[PDB]
RNA sequence: UCACACUGACAAUUAACAGCCCAAUAUCUACAAUCAACCAACAAGUCAUUAUUACCCUCACUGUCAACCCAACACAGGCAUGCUCAUAAGGAAAGGUUAAAAAAAGUAAAAGGAACUCGGCAAAUCUUACCCCGCCUGUUUACCAAAAACAUCACCUCUAGCAUCACCAGUAUUAGAGGCACCGCCUGCCCAGUGACACAUGUUUAACGGCCGCGGUUAACCGUGCAAAGGUAGCAUAAUCACUUGUUCCUUAAAUAGGGACCUGUAUGAAUGGCUCCACGAGGGUUCAGCUGUCUCUUACUUUUAACCAGUGAAAUUGACCUGCCC
RNA sequence: GAACAGCUAAGAGCACACCCGUCUAUGUAGCAAAAUAGUGGGAAGAUUUAUAGGUAGAGGCGACAAACCUACCGAGCCUGGU
RNA sequence: GCUAAACCUAGCCCCAAACCCACUCCACCUUACUACCAGCAACCUUAGCCAAACCAUUUACAUAAAGUAUAGGCGAUAGAAA
């Protein structure tokens, strides 16, 4: 019966191991007489690119110049993508309805 | 402690396994009113039954597959009376469990305060086929006494631990069909069906399409060790005093479309070590691939029909017990 | 005297706040706020609906809006209609008579044991590992094993090869009386299809002298009683079949009561009854699939026979419908109750006793093959 | 203090509904009513108390049938289900009643007075003088309280305007109104009184615990109080 | 007898008992967990 | 570094074993378990659905080790379920040498078998009679008192005319508060005093409690005073202040021990319950046939213990001690 | 929910497992802040017990030991008044 | 000479001034360290030890005025303002 030791899935009885768990994430759900469905959508999908013709490498080379620091910010951002509001003399007022939500983070990573 | 034998396994090249627990030696091979009423058994659980309840696809093999191969089976059996009367006299009996308990082997405790001590680890198998016949009287030899056969058997350079079978401590059961006090005691035939979880489906939809045949030829493997052994125990037969007599055995498994047939041939009973140093005999265990019964099925009437399947049944369920 | 108990009941709701009975300024609820709060006022939320519709949680009208909500409330029977009279409320509600002897034509057409005697034994002891076994467990056994004892005789006589003992079977009838709607379902055990149909046992000699005598009646007890009344139940009668599909015909109905314990059992009487009123419905849904719907005397009469349930007691019924149109002529049922085999077993020896059944009589089967036969 | 009241039912269900004992204990979980606690497990029955009650689309009178007649753990007196019409209601079960019989259930003032037999119901301005009643209500509609226990049985004594003096078995008077429902006869479960106890085993199954130990003093409340009969309480 | 096996392990009684919702639920534990937090323990409940 | 389970790194355990749970509208659940089939009951009881709406996406998650828990510990202490009631599993009372004294667990006895002791108290021969208390069985001070007390079914006293949260989902054969404790004889007086019931100067005792003194004739009996009544039946020196080892018979040859009849019991006594009574109490005593070294009068033997060799290795206690006898 | 072999035949008797602890002898820093072997009462019921919830000090419970409520309860422990 | 004592930096206390902290990722009110579904939650004279030999009245938790007027079984003590 100790106090420091953090509460995880190897300290309470059946019932208690049972329902509690780890941090994995559930993927389905459960129903009937402990029939576990699965639900396709709810399964992380990896979508992975092809790599063939890819010249880029994990590390750099050693020649290649030291360069400053530029935190990339939304006035910088306006800034590059001027052009058309320049030409003029693209932009969503509200996204409820969109797959790829900015401030509800509707996806994942 | 003993393994917990499955016969419907899921776990893959458990074939290999399973023979090497069992120490048998697989072969591939064997040693128009019917085909009528095989199609109305089948289109009536197919479209006729009204279902009051809607199915869906995991009440499917509960509700569709199982009512359906008993009544093509209650249907073979009467209408095979007339040309076998063995039969006649045969004691059916509906989804009854089959149990058996064996040792293989020896094994050392490998950490504990029984370290350093043999202990012979045993197994059980308790299949629960769907239904059964039984006949008073035993089945031909087929195959005689000691056969060579070289192709040797799987080595299984491991632990058995590795592959999905745990142990487990439960009450020890030996049970064929009924009990030692009956005379209905052998058999021939054997009808089994895997649930929704060994679906090839499934298992095309993965990457284990090679186990297809394997999960039923080792289902088929350890139900036909198991009927075998425990009948053979019902008759005084164990361990020590080895069976003088084959016990020949047959079994039919399927899945709802596709269908195969495996043989066998009881040849000792002794598994453990110390009657295994001068054991040249071995188990024989014969089998072929899995072929459809029918195509599909439109509304109600059947598309590419196999006879094939319905002559192997008609054969391996007229074998008269000599 | 009021049964709820306002304790067990859902707790009132506090009192609104008073600040809403002042007409009208906008009260400072913590609405803004997501979480509750002690101070403030408390907010009047709207009635929330859920815009798609999740099978999981999903939340069905009420009975004032359905596709066919009748006004007529029909009281229909299942097996769980355990009757309260016994056999004479079902004789009313069906409309038949009441025979205390089996016909003579199936009682001629008997003219062994060791087997019957075998397979009850198995059955009661042998057919499971532990011991002393379960009703829920040898009963469905019993009867598939006598079942397979009467086909057994195809040999002898081979017209006994056009049929078949299906499981998952169901039915459907609705009929008058005066003059409420009634309606049945379908079983849960056992139903043995034929080709062919049954031969008339009664001729239209007894379906014509049955007029001389009437039902009987019970007052002040209802026919209802313990039918179970439900609305939304649809007319539109139904079999448990399609058209176009071999063995149409019936010949017994095979329906067995499993249950271990005796409070979950269904009583000689009442399951006489339900059997009655099974092949009653049967008959009447066989009449309606062949002829019409129309309410009129049926020439040719058709036959349902049904058994019993349980190991040791026995029940037989040889029903016969030879009218539709309720309300004239009526029909007639044979009744064979109490005939049991075997009186008791003894799984284990009591210190004297051997282990076996006593109290064997082979009438039991030879009434039982007598009725597997009938056409054959 | 989790203490929730088992009687849960706001449909009058006929199976007998599970009852979780109590011992003694309130919501709070102090006792507060000693010798309550350690018997054998019952389920209560719903009981069917007022008598006249027509089902649905009904008014007028209806009879009734005996079909058993059975045992009650939570009370002295046995009980006796009916079936009346096209549903069925547990009621006390009165002395003298077989299986099968037949309990006329009216409501109609008649003029003169009706023979009632020993198992009917018929409101007190239709019964002769002198008459042995149980199950009396309080007020019109309300329900049977009184004269409910095993034996139990209160005489008419006399009317007065739309009223009737019943006699309850404690030999004091009550005075209840004419319009109201009440059987006839005695309740069933005769020489209940005189069934002797035994052993103590009993007397723990039925679910009492043994008194204290303390040694309470008799003070004046233990002699014997010679007091006369109460007035006479009216409802009116 | 032998007294001093005075304490029954269990685990659903010690979280049922010394629970940080049953903590939470009177002003009793809300007290307790905020003098342990004022103490600097480490552990403020079970 | 008893002796070498102590440090840093290495990885098993893979679930199929049990959980992780059932979308709603309304309506059906009375014919126990005890091989449940005869009998046989009382403690009245442990397992079940209906038509419709909508749904045919399916095998993820938690523990799978061990010599293990709770008592400061590697503690002769406590721990339930299925299997065998000595086994296919589970362990080493002896670290070596000797028999110091004494103590504990056992073995044998020439003679008596309770004559030792307050007491038939560990010992096995093994079962019989008479008394006290209690009706039993059980509970009682966990951890010195396990009973003659607390309780128990029988009896009896008082209070309540009654629905929602215990009593109670009940109704004067019921519920609540209480004295004693079955069965047989039975339970005689009283409100002077307190309390309660009264509203009628009263009732209540199976409420708290009390039921005579003097002189004359061991005594019928006579006179007198007080008071509501003056101890009724029964029983007896008792579980009963002192007198009291009472009178007397038996029980031992030897009896303040035990039983059988008497009360100057002036302080026994009838629900503060009195006296008998077929069963029973680890409750308290006596005793007829048999005994066991308790004794007469003890010894010999085995084990732990005891003495030396090797090590871990301390408590309470200590003012310092160079620490004798007589008057 | 679980437990109660077997023998003679009713809150029957002996007796396994189990609940309780009348005596003997060891120790009181003992193995143990209540232990060890035998002699013992119950062991089909008013019995024992696995799981969880409820009754807490100006109190709860009590088949009354004015006993018990986390090893010391004629009335606990800790915080501040100490 | 074996066992054993000697080292200030960490840090703290008393004051001045000034009003301090609370989102790398995720969980955090159910069995906190748990992603995923249909119910009521707080607004209550503090008491007491102690002193008066006990205690039942009573007793506290800038400077001067002044411990003055007053309260106090008129006493232990309390106690301001203009
Ligand atoms: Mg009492
Ligand atoms: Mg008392
Ligand atoms: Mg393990
Ligand atoms: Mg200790
Ligand atoms: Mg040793
Ligand atoms: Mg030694
Ligand atoms: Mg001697
Ligand atoms: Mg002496
Ligand atoms: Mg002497
Ligand atoms: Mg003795
Ligand atoms: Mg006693
Ligand atoms: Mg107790
Ligand atoms: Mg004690
Ligand atoms: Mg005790
Ligand atoms: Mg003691
Ligand atoms: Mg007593
Ligand atoms: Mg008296
Ligand atoms: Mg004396
Ligand atoms: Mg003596
Ligand atoms: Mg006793
Ligand atoms: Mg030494
Ligand atoms: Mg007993
Ligand atoms: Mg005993
Ligand atoms: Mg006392
Ligand atoms: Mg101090
Ligand atoms: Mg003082």
């Amino acid at each position: 019966a100790d106090r420091m030791s953090k509460w995880t899935s190897k300290r309470g009885p059946r019932s208690f191991r049972g329902r509690k768990g780890r941090g994995a994430k559930g993927i389905g759900f459960l129903t009937s007489g402990w029939r576990f469905v699965q639900i396709k959508e709810m399964v992380p999908e990896f979508v992975v690119p092809d790599l063939t013709g890819f010249k880029l490498k994990p590390y750099v080379s050693y020649l290649a110049p030291e360069s400053e620091e530029t935190p990339l910010t939304a006035a910088q951002l306006f800034s590059e993508a001027v052009a058309p509001a320049i030409e003029k003399d693209g932009f969503e007022p509200t996204q409820e309805g969109k797959l790829f939500q900015l401030y509800p983070r509707n996806f994942l990573r | 402690m003993k393994y917990m034998v499955y016969p419907q396994t899921f776990a893959l090249n458990a074939d290999r396994w399973y023979q090497y627990f069992t120490k048998t030696v697989f072969l591939s091979g064997l040693p128009a009113a019917l085909r009528a009423v095989a199609c109305d058994c089948l289109l009536q659980e197919h479209f006729y039954l009204r279902r009051r309840r809607r199915v869906h696809r995991y009440e499917e093999s509960e509700v569709i597959s199982l009512p359906f191969l008993d009544q093509l089976v209650s249907t073979l059996v009467g209408l095979l009376s007339p040309h076998n009367p063995a039969l006649a006299a045969a004691a059916l009996d509906y989804r009854c469990p089959v149990h058996f308990y064996w040792v293989r082997g020896e094994e050392i405790i490998p950490r504990g305060h029984r370290r350093g001590r043999i202990d012979d680890l045993r197994y059980q198998i308790d299949d629960k086929p769907n239904n059964q016949i039984r006949i008073s009287k035993q089945l031909a030899e087929f195959v005689p006494l000691d056969y060579s056969v070289p192709i040797e058997i799987p080595t299984i350079k491991c632990k058995p631990d590795k592959l999905p079978l745990f142990k487990r401590q439960y009450e020890n059961h030996i049970f064929v069909g009924s009990k030692t006090a009956d005379p209905c005691c052998y058999g021939h035939t054997q009808f089994h069906l895997l649930p929704d979880k060994l679906r090839r489906e499934r298992l095309l939809r993965q990457n284990c399409a090679d186990q297809i045949e394997v999960v039923f030829r080792a289902n088929a493997i350890a139900s036909l060790f198991a009927w075998t052994g425990a009948q053979a125990m019902y008759q005084g037969f164990w361990s020590e005093a080895d069976v003088t007599r084959p016990f020949v055995s047959q079994a039919v498994i399927t899945d709802g479309k596709y269908f195969s047939f495996f043989c066998y041939q009881l040849n000792t009973l002794a598994l453990t070590t110390q009657a295994d140093q001068n054991n040249p005999r071995k188990n024989i265990c014969w089998g072929t691939q899995s072929k459809p019964l029918y195509e599909t099925i439109e509304d109600n009437d059947v598309k590419g029909f196999n006879d094939d399947v319905l002559l192997q049944i008609v054969h391996f369920l007229l074998n008269r017990p000599k | 005297y009021e049964w709820g108990v306002r304790s067990t009941r859902k707790s009132e709701p506090p009192p609104l706040d008073r600040v809403y009975e002042i007409p009208g300024l906008e009260p400072i609820t913590f609405a803004g706020k997501m979480h509750f709060v002690p101070w403030l006022a408390r907010p009047i939320f709207p009635p929330w609906d859920r815009g798609y519709k999740d099978p999981r949680f999903y939340r069905s009208p009420p009975l004032h809006e359905h596709p066919l909500y009748k006004d007529q409330a029909c009281y229909i029977f299942h097996h769980r209609c355990r009757l309260l009279e016994g056999v004479k409320q079902a004789l009313w509600l069906t409309k038949t008579k009441l025979i205390e002897g089996l016909p003579e034509k199936v009682l001629s057409l008997v003219d062994q044991d060791e087997c019957v005697l075998n397979v009850i034994s198995h059955a009661r002891l042998w057919q499971t590992t532990e011991e002393i076994p379960k009703r829920e467990t040898y009963c469905p056994v019993i009867v598939d094993n006598l079942i397979q004892l009467c086909k057994s005789q195809i040999l002898k006589h081979p017209s006994l090869a056009r049929r078949i003992c299906v499981q998952n079977s169901t039915f459907s009838a609705t009929w008058n009386r005066e003059s409420l709607l009634l309606q049945v379902r379908g079983s849960g055990g056992a139903r043995l299809s034929t080709k062919d149909p049954l031969p008339t046992i009664a001729s239209r000699e007894e379906i014509e002298a049955t007029k001389n005598h009437v039902l009987e009646t019970f007052y002040p007890i209802s026919p209802i009683i313990d039918l179970h009344e439900c609305n939304i139940y649809d007319v539109k009668n139904d079999t448990g079949f399609q058209e176009g599909y071999p063995y149409p015909y019936p010949h017994t109905l095979y329906l067995l009561d499993k249950a271990n314990l005796r409070p979950h059992r269904l009583q000689p009487d009442q399951l006489r009854a339900k059997m009655i009123l099974f092949a009653f419905g049967s008959a009447l849904a066989q009449a309606r699939l062949l002829y019409g719907n129309d309410a009129k005397v049926l020439e040719q009469p058709v036959v349902v026979q049904s058994v019993g349930t349980d190991g040791r007691v026995f029940h037989f019924l040889v029903f016969q419908l030879n009218t539709t149109d309720l309300d004239g002529v009526k029909n007639l049922a044979w009744v064979d109750s109490d005939q049991l085999l075997y009186q008791h077993f003894w799984c284990l020896p009591v210190i004297v006793e051997p282990v076996g059944p006593v109290g064997f009589k082979p009438e039991t089967f030879r009434k039982f093959l007598a009725l597997y036969l009938h056409g054959a | 203090a989790n203490f929730v009241s088992w009687k849960s039912r706001t449909k009058y269900t006929i199976t007998p509904v599970k009852m979780r004992k109590s011992g003694g204990r309130d919501h709070t979980g102090r006792i507060r009513v000693h010798g309550i606690g350690g018997g054998h497990k019952q389920r209560y029955r719903m009981i069917d108390f007022l008598r006249f009650r027509p089902e649905e689309t009904k008014s007028g009178p209806f009879e009734e049938k005996v079909i058993q007649v059975r045992y009650d753990p939570c009370r002295s007196a046995d009980i006796a289900l009916v079936a009346g019409g096209s549903r069925k209601r547990w009621i006390i079960a009165t002395e003298n009643m077989q299986a099968g019989d037949t309990i006329l259930n009216s409501n109609h003032i008649g003029r003169m007075a009706v023979a009632a037999r020993e198992g009917d119901a018929h409101p007190l301005g239709a019964l002769p003088v002198g008459t042995l009643i149980n199950n009396v209500e309080s007020e019109p509609g309300r329900g049977a309280q009184y004269i409910r226990a095993a034996g139990t049985c209160g005489v008419l004594l006399r009317k007065v305007n739309g009223t009737a003096i019943i006699q309850l078995p404690s030999k004091r008077q009550m005075q209840v109104l004419e319009t109201c429902v009440a059987t006839v006869g005695r309740v069933s479960n005769v020489d209940h009184n005189k069934r002797v106890i035994g052993k103590a085993g009993r007397n723990r199954w039925l679910g009492k615990r043994p008194n204290s130990g303390r040694w309470h003093r008799k003070g004046g409340w233990a002699g014997r109080k010679i007091r006369p009969l109460p007035p006479m309480k009216s409802y009116v | 007898k032998a007294r001093g096996n005075e304490y029954q392990p269990s685990n659903i009684k010690r979280k049922n008992k010394h629970g940080w919702v049953r903590r939470l639920s009177t002003p009793a534990g809300v007290q307790v967990i905020l003098r342990r937090m004022l103490k600097g323990r480490k552990s403020l409940s079970h």
